[PDB]
Order: C-alpha cells, then structure tokens, then sequence
C-alpha cells in the first residue's frame, strides 16, 4: 500500500493507494517509481517503532 | 589506383556434413504445471519462448 502523503508525477500515487500485485498472465507487468514511494512513508517513521 | 569491394567464399561454408533437414526441440517449463490445453497456457509455460 502507498503511504499517507500523495505525490504527483507521470505515475501519480493517492494516499493509502493499493498495489496491483502481479501475475503468470502478462498484459503488461506492473511498478511503482521508488522515490515516491518512499516520500509517501517518509513521515511516518518514528524512532519507538525503529 | 582502383579500389574497391571484394567477395570471397570461405572454404569451410562449402563442406558438406549431417542430413538432419527436420527436428523438434522440448523446451523445459519453468512452472510446475499440467501438460497446456490452449496456445497462452503454452506460452506462459515455457522457461523461454523461442
């Protein structure tokens, strides 16, 4: 799942976003750009649950 | 004074050997999976298409 903080950019990412996992059949295969990704953790992080 | 292009045949392309016109390749399935029914589970099946 995507973090609580959106982005923008060509593979814009909404709050809590879920993941489409992938699979055997191949229409296309499926990512997520990583910067993103983590900028949406980015402020979550917490050092009681470190 | 006259340059240009010039073809030779290598010798070894000339020798004849074997007769094997036809084969048949098995290819190894990368999933362990039943024998294919229809053409995309065959696709999907293989280690790699060729």
């Amino acid at each position: 799942q995507a973090g609580p903080d959106a982005t923008a950019g060509a593979i814009p990412l909404a709050a809590g976003q879920l993941f489409n996992m992938n699979f055997i059949g191949a229409p296309a295969f499926e990512e997520w750009p990583m910067t993103s990704y983590l900028y949406s953790w980015a402020g979550r992080f917490d050092i009681t649950t470190i | 004074a006259n340059a240009g292009q010039q073809v030779f045949i290598p010798t070894q392309s000339t020798i004849h050997i074997g007769g094997r016109r036809v084969l048949d390749l098995i290819i190894p399935r990368r999933e362990i999976a039943p024998n294919p029914t229809t053409l995309v589970a065959a696709n999907a099946m293989c280690m790699v298409r060729p």
